[PDB]
């Protein structure tokens, strides 16, 4: 694996998604939608609420943004920090204890509801 | 002027429907055959 | 090869009955009928067209009553089961040349005459295919010669067709003098067929332009009530408590 | 804004606008060119009867 | 202004807003009908069914 | 399919003391000007493998055809 | 601000032109005629048929604009 | 009762001489050849194709 | 409050008679 | 059979009920049927079938 600072077009990928990502004032992590994955909403249950509750606000913002068919000020772009993460440790700690419970003889801590 | 555009607009809309419920009701009435057949 | 199979492409001729606003010439419908029942009723058919249609299109309701009067139709069982024979009324549609399809294939050599109700519906690029091949029995290619028998025709497709060449200069006298040749019978029979084709045309076109021009006034109207019950959404400011 | 940005795009607009008025003065060359050598070596004529 | 005026007339009462509307649309189509039909006879002169030569003497 | 709340605090002016069809027409060249700069690639992607294989019909189709003309 | 006024003055500049023109030229107001050769309208139609064989003195009648009206005789 | 069509084909017929060359061209080698199958109906296609694209509009704005 | 009733109920009538005689343009009955 | 008819009841309906296939085989070739067009367009008759 050469995807960082050794592959051009890794570079220009970074380069994209960093554009795009500022352009809405959003962050990686936010495109991480709870109901999607639900070991997600365990992380989001476990992390605090300062770190959740300006997750909300950044997709609240992102949201009105997109309805208004305009982007953030070139102001708060340069102030944009897409990647700095706040969950992928949290859920790579939650993956880690789901593997093992069903690893040795675990019933699932919550399941998918069938639709 | 909102409420003017807004009443265009629905005169329009009722021209429409109007026009959709007599082009059914006249298809289910009589036939041209049958008018010349008629004597 | 395939170039004769699909046959030589036919133009874009500048119809009288093409356009938004565009109806039928109706003196040429009613030459189109004339020169139909003169030369080409004797081996195509209708069968989709009443008599009655032609009243207040191309002829007067006396006229076409007088015109149905001249042919004889058989009518049902009398009060002895016999069958018998009276004028055509106003209803009757046009009479058939042939019993059926077997005497048709019969009469033309194995191929059958279509029906001409639909023909012009019924062929891609319709009109000006109709046209084409009426007007376009030429002389055929250097060493292609076709099998007795047949015609060659350019636009059918293969080259060979069965119907000889009928429109010809002064083949009929038309009632208002128009000079008849080649072209212009070609002209008024399609205007017929055409219009036997689609007699809704003209309503259809109507209907069509008064719906869009209705139909676009009240999409503005649409475009400005979404904007208007919008307006207090997306003029909005909100604060958040949030930077990056 | 970038100045040697908007005069090279002008000099291309520029060569391309004179490449279609070229391609057209080509192609009445050609047609002039063929009509000359056929009246000389062909079929065509220019008094009718 | 005018729409203040017409506003004050038929926009008090909705039944009165009703009736305006269906007037308006009765109305408005007949004016549409009739304008659309000037255009079509404007355009189409000479083919139409009612003037050709010999409507009446194949009698 | 509960709600989160974000305690925000939203300023919104009634539809009827606002222009409604200016919008549209404000920033017309700079509304082009987006448009073609982001989805230019987009566009490509699609119309070129349609224009590339109509060309390449066309061409083949016109070899073809001369060569079977006898 | 004031594009409706400037449109709209440029509009019934056009109309006033119009009027003007179709006063001076087509009715002339100011005394005047008009040539034989336009009035009879079928000038045209042999002007064009003659571009087709256009007679001369010496010689069987001769094309005009060959070029440019791609119209000309043939092997003989 | 002189043709229209015919008339203004002829008339048209100077306006695109190349594909008449053209088949002439197949002509006299088809007549060179005398024993193949020699039909070459390209020609024909292309040059009464070129005859009918120039009588489009003036036969039905010379027609009654 | 019954006056302002019946002068609606009346108002609603006589859009509903509009909407009934656009619906049905009968100038076979409109005219005895 | 001189004065009603039937016209439900087709020949092959008799099989396993009242005769065999052969008896009703050669009862329908005892009547003569008019027949579809042939290939000259005229409309002739030919013995009746099972059908
Ligand atoms: C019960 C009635 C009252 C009620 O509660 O209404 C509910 C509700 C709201 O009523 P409300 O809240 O009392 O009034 C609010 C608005 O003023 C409500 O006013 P509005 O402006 O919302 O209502 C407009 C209404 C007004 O209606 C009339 O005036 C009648 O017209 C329509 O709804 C038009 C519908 C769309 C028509 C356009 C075509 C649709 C596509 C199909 C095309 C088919 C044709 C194909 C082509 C054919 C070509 C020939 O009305 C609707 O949802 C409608
Ligand atoms: C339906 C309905 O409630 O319509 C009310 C609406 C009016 O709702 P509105 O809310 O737009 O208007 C009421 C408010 N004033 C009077 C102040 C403007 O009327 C129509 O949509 C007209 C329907 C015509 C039906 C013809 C058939
Ligand atoms: C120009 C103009 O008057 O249009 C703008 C109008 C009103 O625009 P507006 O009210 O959003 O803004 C106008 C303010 N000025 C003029 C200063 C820019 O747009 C419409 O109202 C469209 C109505 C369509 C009518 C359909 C009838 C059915
Ligand atoms: C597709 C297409 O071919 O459109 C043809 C249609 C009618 O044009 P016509 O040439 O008569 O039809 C030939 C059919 N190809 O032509 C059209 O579909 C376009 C007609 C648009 C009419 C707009 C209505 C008036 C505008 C109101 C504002
Ligand atoms: C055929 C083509 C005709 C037009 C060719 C020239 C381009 C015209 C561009 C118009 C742009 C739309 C517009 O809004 O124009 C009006 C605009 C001024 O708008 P506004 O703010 O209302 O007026 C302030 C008063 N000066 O701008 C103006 O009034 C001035 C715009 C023209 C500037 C000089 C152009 C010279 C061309 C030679
Ligand atoms: C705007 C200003 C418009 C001024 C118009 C003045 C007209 C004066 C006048 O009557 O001129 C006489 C004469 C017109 O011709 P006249 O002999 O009357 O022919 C009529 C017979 N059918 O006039 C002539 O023959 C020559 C002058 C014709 C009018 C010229 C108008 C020029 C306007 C420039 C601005
Ligand atoms: C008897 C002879 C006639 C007469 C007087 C006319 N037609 Fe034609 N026609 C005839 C036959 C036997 C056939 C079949 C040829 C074949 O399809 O192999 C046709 C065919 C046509 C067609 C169909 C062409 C096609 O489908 O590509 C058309 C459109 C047609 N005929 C028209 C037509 C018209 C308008 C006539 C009056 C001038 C006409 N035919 C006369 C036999 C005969």
């Amino acid at each position: 694996f050469l995807d960082p600072k050794k592959n051009w077009l890794a570079a220009q990928h970074m380069k994209s998604l960093v554009k795009r990502l500022s352009k809405y004032g959003l962050r990686y992590d936010d495109l991480y939608d709870p109901y999607y994955d639900l070991d997600v909403k365990e992380a989001l249950n476990r992390l605090p609420k300062e770190v959740v509750d300006a997750r909300h606000a950044r997709l609240k913002r992102a949201i009105d943004l997109s309805m208004k068919h305009e982007y953030l000020p070139e102001d708060l772009q340069a102030m944009q920090t897409p990647f700095r993460g706040y969950l992928q440790d949290m859920l790579a700690l939650v993956k880690r204890e789901r593997a093992e419970r069903e690893a040795l003889g675990g019933l699932p801590l919550y399941q998918r509801s069938i639709p | 002027f909102a409420y003017f555009v807004l009443t265009g607009g629905r005169f329009v809309y009722a021209s429409l429907i109007r026009l959709l419920v007599l082009k059914f009701v006249l298809s289910m009435s009589a036939s041209k055959d049958v008018l010349a057949l008629a004597s | 090869a395939d170039e004769a199979e699909h046959g030589l492409a036919c133009p874009s001729y500048p119809w009288p009955h093409k356009g938004i606003l565009s109806s039928y010439d109706h003196a040429s419908i009613r030459r189109g009928h004339q020169v139909y029942t003169e030369v080409c009723a004797s081996c195509h058919s209708m069968s989709l067209i009443s008599y009655r249609d032609l009243v207040g299109v191309a002829y007067t309701e006396e006229e076409v009553k007088a015109m149905a009067a001249e042919i004889e139709v058989v009518d049902g069982p009398n009060d002895e089961g016999e069958m018998f024979t009276r004028p055509g009324k106003l209803s009757d549609r046009f009479p058939q040349p042939y019993a059926n399809e077997a005497a048709a294939r019969f009469a033309n050599g194995g191929a059958y005459p279509p029906d001409l109700s639909l023909i012009t519906k019924a062929r891609h690029n319709g009109q000006n295919y109709v046209f084409s091949l009426l007007t376009g029995y030429r002389d055929p290619p250097a060493g292609v010669s076709i099998r007795e028998g047949l015609h060659y025709n350019p636009y059918f497709p293969g080259g060979a067709i069965a119907m000889p060449k009928m429109l010809n200069d002064g083949a009929v006298e038309y009632e208002d003098g128009t000079p008849a040749t080649e072209a212009q019978m070609g002209k008024d029979v399609v205007s017929f067929l055409s219009w036997a084709a689609e007699p809704e045309m003209e309503e259809r076109k109507l209907m069509g332009f008064k719906w869009i021009f209705v139909l676009s006034l009240a999409l503005l109207q649409a475009a400005y009530y979404r904007r208007l019950r919008w307006s207090v959404l997306k003029s909005r400011k909100l604060v958040l408590d949030v930077v990056n | 804004p970038s100045v040697v940005k908007e005069i090279i795009i002008g000099i291309t607009l520029g060569l391309a606008a004179g490449s279609v008025w070229k391609m057209h003065h080509w192609n009445e060359q050609r047609k002039i060119r063929t009509f000359y050598d056929l009246l000389e070596k062909g079929e065509i004529g220019v008094v009718v009867d | 202004g005018i729409f203040e005026s017409l506003y004050k007339v038929v926009m008090r009462r909705n039944s009165v807003y009703v009736t305006f509307v269906i007037a308006g649309a009765f109305l408005g189509e007949r004016a549409v009908d009739y304008g659309i039909h000037k255009l079509w006879e404007a355009n189409n002169v000479g083919k139409r069914y009612e003037d050709i030569p010999v409507l009446g003497q194949k009698l | 399919k509960q709600i989160v709340p974000v305690k925000s605090v939203i300023y919104a002016l009634s539809p009827f003391q606002q222009k409604v069809m200016t919008g549209l027409w404000k920033d017309l060249p700079t509304k082009i000007h987006h448009k073609v700069s982001e989805n230019w690639i987009s566009a490509t992607l699609l119309l070129g493998p349609l224009v590339g294989t109509y060309a390449y019909v066309q061409n083949y189709l016109e070899k073809e055809k001369l060569h079977h003309r006898y | 601000m004031s594009t409706k006024y400037i449109v709209s003055a440029i509009l019934g500049s056009f109309g006033i032109a119009w009027v003007c023109d179709y006063y001076v030229s087509e009715k002339k107001i100011f005394g005047g005629s008009t040539p034989g050769t336009i009035t009879n309208k079928e000038w045209g139609e042999e002007t064009d048929k003659k571009f087709q064989a256009w007679p001369r003195t010496a010689g069987p009648p001769v094309v005009v604009n060959p070029i440019t009206r791609q119209n000309f005789v043939v092997k003989s | 009762p002189v043709d229209q069509k015919r008339y203004l084909e002829e008339s048209c017929k100077p306006k695109c001489v190349k594909p008449l060359l053209e088949y002439q061209a197949c002509i006299k080698r088809i007549h060179g050849d005398d024993s193949g199958q020699k039909h070459c109906t390209g020609q024909y296609f292309d040059y009464w194709f070129c005859v009918d694209k120039c009588v489009a509009p003036k036969l039905f704005t010379k027609l009654k | 409050i019954q006056p302002a009733d019946v002068k609606a109920a009346a108002m609603w009538g006589v859009a509903a008679a509009t909407g009934g005689l656009y619906l049905v343009q009968v100038s076979i009955l409109v005219l005895p």
